């Protein structure tokens, strides 16, 4: 197996889940450098992994994983991380996220649904383009984020950059017209085809018209927002998805 | 018609062009010079197997699963031949086989099955074993 | 038990069931099992309430949690709009009784209901929510006008949940010169608050209330009573919330889980009614079912202030003392024998009369009379007044369901399912949130195709629970959860396979194509089918899709009864067998035959088109459920009595 060139061992180290990829890392001194190349750590699911599910696909024990792949992996891989799905996490703070988003600058798919995340988990995102080429951003349930997290997200996308294709602020009931008038800066979003604002009950249709007037690719089947509001595309858009839902915020019960 | 491939041991092998059409390096080496082409990097004991696999795909499977059951000295030689001929199907199926040979095994017996030398020092071996967990 | 009916004293005329004459083991029961026994002794009609179940709540010392008994409440609470599926069913039963040779005016709920609709920009949204909930409020207005029992508390009162429930409290009932204690089981979230006033009432689901308004009793296992002795006067400086949290903390650590926590002692007279209601409203905190504070002199001194007159309070005193439901704080003669006593000396609380003496003649007296006159847009809302409801045919909110079509009194023999087709093939722990629709209406669902043909924009699709009067929208959301794992499809998709045609479409669109061909349906499931709480259309939905039976390895006990009371025979595989033990893929045709005289827990053979016979247990518990099934359901059985 030693006569194989590194370009073939790299191909062999692709059908291995990250648990086997770290077992192989302590076989020889060559593999130890060869299982941390970066083409093997593109997608990482720290919440599915600390459950028995080692997926690593295209799209508690848990605190130990986020403390392991934050000093042992992310510094070495470390800029070749494409996705990061922290959805429905039991132990993920605004500190364990501020330190992952500082080591993954080529991120493409964030997923922070239902996490104890504040608008300080994006403090590492300040150089106007921090995590550009970001396609998917799911913050559905982070009720603690104000319109200050969106001032760092609208800066960490860049200029026309701004290739976001998905935005799911579904429950972040503290964002306002300034939280959406800031996303329409530099660009705004010209590739956005999905805008789930279903739960932000304190935005106004005058500040949502300004947002929709800057997302020309927005599909209207996937444009959710408050029912008690008079925003755009009233005869084609959708309504709030948080009716009869205890998980996410909603201005009414829908019962 | 028929293309002539010469192994390392002086023997010449004939096969159809559509067979060598999957060989990306040969397909690119057959559109510039326009029969007796030599291949000094693959032995005949491996050519007999790579051509046997390549003729089956003239258009993991169980036929591949039974064909890829040989000694490691031959499997890895097959992989080194598929890397030279750029046969993506064979390369990918052998990578799948080898990565299957690693599924669910402690880092201690990997060295025993693959015959690896533990080229570690205790000051690094204790640093490598400590950082690969989280596991 | 019609021989314990003793006349009260010469107050006016009243009679009552003197349960005290049941033996030397009635003065031993706790004060919360005496309410069960009283409600059981006056409804012992022999069919629903057996006589073997009155001598089962009386033998409570030895027949605790290992025995189940029924409970006949005195009334039912229903939250904001959880009463629509019941009032619509009664408005449809009126028409079904009319077109049967019957008087469409005997059709009333079997117990006083109270539709507390004001339960469950901040003001600007209220107008829009009213204009949205206008047809349902109009239906509630008609139902309050038409049905004698029903009463409605309009949206907008003082203020959310607290004194609305004390305004409806009628601690001693009067019904045709009879007296009996109050009981309030319902779907109100703060319904346990009434326990801190001497009213035995807990919370149940919507289907159980809808079935108590139809004459069926709430089922219940004999609880364990953990009578918490509470003696001694508190310290000279403690607040109400301090003592409340002290008692709550002492009860949480001892671990009262699923058991009655009746309070007694000599320090209970120090707890004001506002404190007893607070200790009662916090049952889920220490994990109890109830915390019963029996009726004592403080309760009546509170009732005198709030609403009642003296000529009523003297009769209440006489009744509660003649039936031993009155707990004298200084004349304790008959002391109960709780299964596990707990000592709480109030001299062990660290952070009284100066605040309790205030609420006697202060705002309480004024607040209750102010709410009495609180009951703008409700007495301004046009609503019918006729016997039968004028159904709107262009309506998407209230629709007459198809439960009574056709009713045909003197029910027919048990029809045998023949050549059915498995509609759904499900796994284990199929919660009722997968069966019953809930939440926003999916833009690519069957209900959205329904509501788009009616000319509604995608933003006018309300939630699935804001259209619970419309049965079409509700059956188009049954089994339409995007997390539904149908084993015909594999991945979790809310669809199924139409077998004669082969295509893969929604569950409603498959059941509908099966209806046009006259093919019955069944359902295959696994362990604990119908788990969780009881949602509406968890048994109505499947029945209206066309399902005639359900096959599962085990049901939830609460859901098996709702399946029986809608006309869906719940069937279990014999112990040891399941779907993946017989070769059943779900693409055959199953045929049953209920032989005759369906005894409880009978085994009946299901055949197939592939020649695979196998016996299956008809999970019928008692003769009440067997009769509710022989009548095609609970609604048909009730409508046949009104005709
Ligand atoms: S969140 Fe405002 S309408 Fe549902």
């Amino acid at each position: 197996i030693t006569h194989l060139p590194p370009e073939v061992m790299l191909s062999i180290f692709s059908y291995l889940n990250p648990q086997e990829l770290c077992r192989c890392s302590q076989v020889s001194m060559k593999w130890s450098q060869l299982t941390k190349t970066g083409s093997l750590w593109k997608h990482l699911y720290p919440v599915h992994w600390a459950r028995g599910d080692w997926y690593s696909g295209p799209a508690q024990m848990e605190k130990r994983l986020l403390h392991g792949l934050i000093h042992n992996v992310l510094p070495y891989v470390g800029t070749s991380v494409k996705t990061l799905v922290l959805a429905y996490s039991s132990a993920v703070s605004s500190k364990m996220v501020r330190q992952i988003l500082e080591l993954c600058p080529n991120l493409e798919h964030l997923d922070l649904t239902q996490t104890d995340i504040s608008d300080s988990a994006f403090d590492s995102w300040s150089w106007l383009g921090c995590c550009q080429s970001l396609r998917h951003l799911d913050l559905s349930g982070c009720e603690k984020i104000t319109d200050v997290a969106l001032e760092k997200i609208s800066r960490a996308l860049g200029i026309l950059g701004r290739v976001l294709l998905f935005l799911s602020l579904s429950g972040c009931y503290q964002i306002t017209d300034h939280g959406l008038r800031v996303l329409t800066l530099g660009g705004g979003l010209p590739y956005l085809e999905h805008l789930n604002l279903s739960g932000c009950l304190t935005i106004t249709g005058a500040g949502l018209q300004d947002l929709v007037s800057a997302c020309p690719s927005l599909n209207d089947e996937y444009f959710y927002y408050c029912d008690n509001i008079n925003g755009p595309h009233a005869d084609t858009a959708s309504g709030c998805q948080n009716l009869q839902c205890g998980f996410r915020a909603c201005c009414r019960s829908g019962e | 018609p028929s293309i002539k491939l010469q192994s390392s041991d002086g023997e010449i092998f004939e096969v159809d062009v559509e067979i060598a059409k999957q060989s990306v390096t040969i397909k690119t080496m057959l559109e510039d010079l326009g029969d007796p082409v030599p291949l000094p990097n693959v032995n005949a004991a491996i050519l007999k197997k790579v051509i046997q696999w390549c003729t089956h795909h003239k258009d993991i499977p169980v036929w591949d699963q039974e064909f890829l059951k040989v000694d490691q000295g031959t499997l890895f030689e097959l992989i080194l031949a598929a890397n030279y001929l750029d046969i993506k199907g064979l390369l990918d199926v052998t990578c799948k086989t080898v990565a299957n040979m690693i599924k669910g095994k402690t880092p201690e017996e990997i060295r025993k099955t693959f015959n690896i030398k533990n080229d570690f020092t205790e000051e690094e071996e204790a640093q490598v074993r400590k950082e690969n967990q989280w596991c | 038990f019609e021989y314990l009916i003793e006349t009260l004293n010469d107050s006016s005329h009243k009679k009552f069931f003197d349960v005290s004459k049941l033996g030397t083991k009635y003065d031993v029961l706790p004060y919360s099992i005496r309410v069960l026994l009283e409600a059981a002794v006056r409804n012992c009609d022999g069919f629903l309430m057996k006589k073997e179940d009155v001598m089962n709540i009386l033998d409570w010392k030895t027949k605790q949690s290992n025995v189940e008994v029924p409970f006949f409440p005195a009334r039912v609470l229903l939250q904001d709009f959880t009463g629509i599926p019941a009032m619509v069913d009664f408005a449809a039963m009126r028409e079904a009784v009319k077109t049967l040779g019957g008087d469409p005016e005997k059709v009333h709920p079997a117990c006083p209901t109270d539709l507390t609709v004001d339960h469950s920009t901040v003001l600007k949204n209220q107008e829009v929510e009213f204009g949205r909930n206008r047809e349902r409020l109009q239906f509630f207005k008609w139902s309050s006008r038409v049905f004698k029992n029903v009463a409605v508390i309009p949206p907008g009162t003082g203020m959310a949940h607290q004194i609305n429930l004390e305004y409806l409290s009628r601690v001693v009932f009067e019904e045709k010169d009879l007296l009996f204690p109050d009981s309030v089981v319902g779907t109100d979230s703060h319904i346990t608050m009434v326990n801190g006033l001497g009213i035995l009432g807990w919370g149940v689901g919507g289907i159980e209330t809808e079935a108590v308004m139809l004459g069926l009793p709430v089922s219940l296992t004999l609880p364990e009573v953990v009578g918490c002795e509470l003696t001694g006067s508190s310290n000279p400086f403690v607040t109400s919330i301090d003592v409340v949290l002290g008692i709550t903390k002492h009860l949480r650590q001892v671990g009262v889980a699923g058991k009655f926590v009746e309070f007694f002692g000599s320090g209970v007279s120090q707890l004001s009614i506002v404190d007893r209601t607070t200790i009662a409203n916090m049952c889920p905190e220490y994990g109890a079912i109830l915390s019963f504070f029996p009726v004592d002199n403080v309760t009546l001194k509170h009732l005198e202030h709030t609403g009642f007159s003296k000529a009523k309070l003297e009769s209440m005193e006489t009744y509660l003392k003649a039936v031993k439901l009155f707990r004298n704080d200084q004349n304790s003669s008959g002391e109960p024998e709780y299964s596990q006593v707990i000592q709480i000396n109030l001299n062990s609380i660290v952070p009284r009369e100066e605040v309790h003496r205030v609420e006697e003649e202060h705002v309480i007296l004024s607040m209750f009379k102010a709410l009495k006159d609180k009951i703008k847009r409700w007495n301004s809302l046009e609503a019918p007044d006729s016997v039968l409801f004028p159904w709107d045919l262009k309506s998407t909110y209230i629709r007459c369901p198809s439960f009574f079509d056709k009713l045909t009194k003197e029910p027919i023999a048990l029809q045998a399912i023949e050549n059915a087709h498995v509609l759904l093939y499900l796994g284990d722990s199929v919660t009722t949130d997968h069966i019953s629709p809930a939440g926003s209406i999916a833009r690519n669902s069957a209900a959205a195709k329904y509501l788009t043909n009616r000319g509604l924009t995608p933003r006018e699709f309300n939630s699935y629970g804001a259209r619970r009067g419309n049965d079409a929208v509700m059956t188009r959301g049954t089994f339409a959860n995007i997390k539904l794992f149908n084993k015909f499809i594999g991945k979790p998709a809310p669809k199924t396979i139409h077998f004669p045609s082969g295509q893969t479409l929604d569950v409603f669109e498959a059941a509908e194509l099966y209806q046009k061909e006259g093919i019955p349906l069944i359902i295959l499931a696994g362990k604990k089918y119908g788990s969780g709480n009881s949602r509406d259309w968890a048994a109505k939905g499947p029945y209206l899709l066309g399902v005639k039976a359900v096959l599962a390895e085990s049901y939830e006990k609460i859901h098996k009864d709702h399946l029986i009371g809608i006309g869906i025979a719940p069937l279990q595989f014999l112990p040891g067998e399941n779907a993946d033990s017989l070769g059943l893929s779900g693409r055959e045709t199953f045929s049953l035959t209920f032989p005759e005289e369906l005894s409880p827990g009978i085994t009946l053979n299901i055949q197939t088109s592939t020649g695979k016979v196998f016996s299956v247990i008809a999970s019928f518990e008692d003769d009440v459920e067997i009769t509710l099934y022989k009548h095609g359901g609970l609604l048909n059985f009730v409508a046949r009595k009104f005709s």
